[PDB]
């Protein structure tokens, strides 16, 4: 359990921060066979000071489908496997939903990759100051805050408060029930439920504009200013749809803060 | 990646040595250097790892006419380091010219540990502002490592000289070094002597031997600020992602520091957050207010209580601050360190952009101006006269810091759609 916590849910530093950073350099027309990144996996555990365990083996990182191909795609699945007398408790259906939340957090990692890219892209042009440089850099700082908002929500619910439970629940059917409740709360706190589906749908529209901000270098400034305006437009709509869904939740109560401090 | 630290000044070399003593107490090594088998932790970003069982800290030890470095030798930590970089003025310009004439061999010492490690992230400069031997030389190497490597990060550990008026040449020196820190460093961690002296007189009964106590206070701060990097967290556990959240404007990179145990010689999170926001637990000395705050926690912390605690400060109206952006207050969590005696289990950090420090700056911008009217306190050194015959570079630096003060005063208000 505390191994899959470090593997798929990614509570391991310099393991996520070595995998996604290495992988996004390549992409696609490359990285189409799972025989290199499945060995980069074994190199990333050594960089995380958690490897060489028996949990480090029986892992598998592969593509479930070759794409036909700005791109936000994710179809790369990490899996952890267990032997026969423990397979009856850790079933084949729980590992599929573990990979289902893994793809979501991997899509979160591309944001911190591309935002770092535009951060460095604006760092390299810094001589003398100019109005064009500062008024563009503030959009990057602005977008950065909203990702530290959604990350602070996830770092409270899925990794941490359901980690208080499943620590005082594991004291033969009981263990399987405990494991099922941990996963079922992890997907409900993951905002993949149909109740919070309008909350989830706008996050993709946020991600798309940040990648459109990433590709670009007035040089092009008005086209990016419009993108930042569409960004604040979508977020101010998000502030209303999160309030409507607490007027008609204990886990959603954490959100309508994080998006808004000391402001109307 | 790996981070190289450089310490100069006698006071800077002292606090760097005490900092490595604190980390030797922290990390799984003995005071000879030999590994202890009691130990999770990473000793790679600040310690070069051979198999000589004495892991050498990644420090560059430079000096001028070594006096206190002899006292650094007579210690059980003389087997922790020997990279052979010890080499034998009074003003910024004299120290700058003395750093100018010997730049090749000290930069060879820099190129040595640059080629020694393969991954490189950042340079920490342990330096005292207007410190004599530190001033001039530190600004010179600051200019040179930023000019030579634009792909790395530059951080500085720096104290502020304040004695409430004696050295008459200090506003010139601090003025020039502040220009060099604003244009040749990406982030500056600012401390002053006066607030730590005030807190030290609050906790203890000290008047004369203050230096030996405030060094301990500083070292506790610098170890605490590195606990999130040395022990693997998942938020800002590299230097780059840490500094990328703290800068809303590229002229503002000065970070306010606090520490929730004011004395160490049960708790829930709302308690330490509210104790944290108080100005007495702050270590750095009209409406002046924060732009954005990051607070870092270390201890036995339940995850749901931090959400309630942040909700509490939201309800208190302790947020009487108002910049022009929605970039907000920030919480982070890291673990309390094992492996050492750990009293006062839950302890806090703050990393914040506050404009009250601009008052401190304009005090220097006051003082130099008065001396500029008198023209009897420049002390007329010969290398100072040859380095600048008209002394208009101090006037240009005064212009730059005046623009810095105007940008601060524009950043205070919620109206920064126009440049200040």
């Amino acid at each position: 359990y505390e191994a899959l916590r470090h593997f798929l849910l990614m509570e391991d530093g310099e393991f996520a921060q070595s995998l996604s950073d290495l992988l996004f350099e390549k992409l696609p027309g490359e990285l189409l066979n799972p025989l290199v990144l499945n060995s980069v996996l074994s190199k990333a555990l050594q960089c995380s000071l958690h490897g060489d365990t028996p949990h480090a083996s029986n892992l598998s990182l592969a593509l479930k489908y070759l794409p036909e191909v700005p791109d936000v795609l994710s179809c790369l699945e990490l899996r952890y496997k267990v032997d026969w007398p423990l397979n009856i408790v850790i079933t084949e259906g729980c590992v599929s939903k573990y990979s289902g939340v893994f793809s979501f957090l991997l899509q979160l990692k591309l944001m911190m990759w591309a935002l770092k890219d535009v951060c460095f892209h604006l760092k390299r042009t810094a001589m003398a100051g100019s109005v064009q440089f500062r008024q563009l850099q503030l959009f990057k700082h602005e977008m950065q805050h909203f990702v530290k908002v959604i990350q602070g929500y996830i770092a409270n619910q899925i990794l941490h408060v359901t980690w208080c439970e499943f620590r005082a629940r594991l004291a033969l059917e009981e263990i399987q029930r405990a494991h099922a409740e941990y996963l079922h709360k992890a997907v409900f706190r993951g905002l993949l439920t149909e109740k919070a589906a309008p909350v989830m749908n706008v996050i993709h529209s946020i991600f798309s504009l940040v990648l459109k901000f990433r590709s670009q270098l007035h040089p092009n400034f008005a086209l990016m200013q419009q993108s930042y305006n569409t960004f604040k437009y979508y977020s101010h709509f998000l502030f209303k749809v999160v309030t409507k869904l607490v007027n008609r939740q204990p886990h959603l109560e954490d959100f309508l803060l994080r998006i808004n401090f000391n402001n109307y | 990646r790996e981070i190289i630290t450089l310490q100069l000044g006698q006071c800077g070399n002292q606090i760097g040595f005490e900092f490595w003593k604190q980390l030797c107490a922290e990390h799984g090594i003995s005071p000879e250097g030999i590994v202890e088998e009691f130990a999770t932790d990473r000793k790679d970003v600040f310690f070069y790892q051979a198999d000589d069982e004495h892991y050498i800290p990644r420090a560059v030890l430079l000096d001028l006419e070594p006096r206190v470095i002899h006292s650094i030798l007579n210690s059980p930590y003389a087997k922790l380091y020997n990279p052979e970089n010890i080499y034998l003025g009074n003003n910024w310009a004299s120290g700058f010219s003395q750093g100018e004439k010997i730049h090749e061999d000290i930069f060879d010492i820099i190129d040595r540990e640059a080629d020694g490690s393969d991954s490189l992230e950042g340079f920490v400069l342990c330096h005292s502002i207007a410190g004599g031997t530190g001033s001039g030389l530190g600004s010179y190497l600051l200019e040179r490592l930023n000019d030579r490597y634009p792909k790395k990060l530059v951080q500085t550990y720096s104290v502020f000289p304040n004695q409430d008026e004696d050295v008459v040449v200090q506003p010139y020196n601090s003025l020039l070094t502040l220009k060099r820190l604003t244009q040749n460093a990406d982030c500056v961690v600012v401390l002053d002597n006066t607030a730590l002296n005030r807190i030290a007189t609050d906790r203890l009964h000290i008047q004369n031997p203050s230096f030996s106590q405030i060094n301990q206070l500083v070292s506790t701060i610098m170890s605490a600020s590195t606990t999130t990097l040395r022990y693997p967290g998942y938020m800002n556990n590299d230097l780059i992602g840490l500094i990328a959240s703290l800068i809303p404007t590229p002229r503002l990179h000065f970070l306010m520091t606090g520490y929730t145990p004011l004395t160490t010689d049960k708790t829930t999170v709302l308690d330490v957050m509210r104790r944290l926001l108080q100005p007495k637990n702050v270590m750095v000395s009209t409406n002046h207010c924060y732009i954005a705050i990051l607070n870092i926690i270390q201890g036995e912390v339940d995850p749901t209580q931090v959400h309630k605690s942040l909700q509490r400060i939201r309800e208190r109206k302790l947020a009487n601050f108002i910049p022009w952006g929605p970039a907000s207050i920030q919480v982070a969590l890291s673990r309390k360190s094992p492996y050492l005696p750990s009293a006062h289990r839950v302890s806090g950090l703050m990393m914040a952009n506050h404009t009250s420090i601009s008052s401190l700056f304009e005090r220097t911008c006051r003082q130099y101006d008065k001396l500029r009217k008198r023209e009897a306190f420049l002390e007329q050194f010969r290398k100072e006269d040859m380095f600048k015959d008209n002394f208009d570079e101090m006037d240009t630096s005064r212009e730059i810091v005046q623009q810095l003060i105007d940008e601060y005063h524009a950043a205070t208000r919620p109206d920064y759609i126009s440049w200040g």
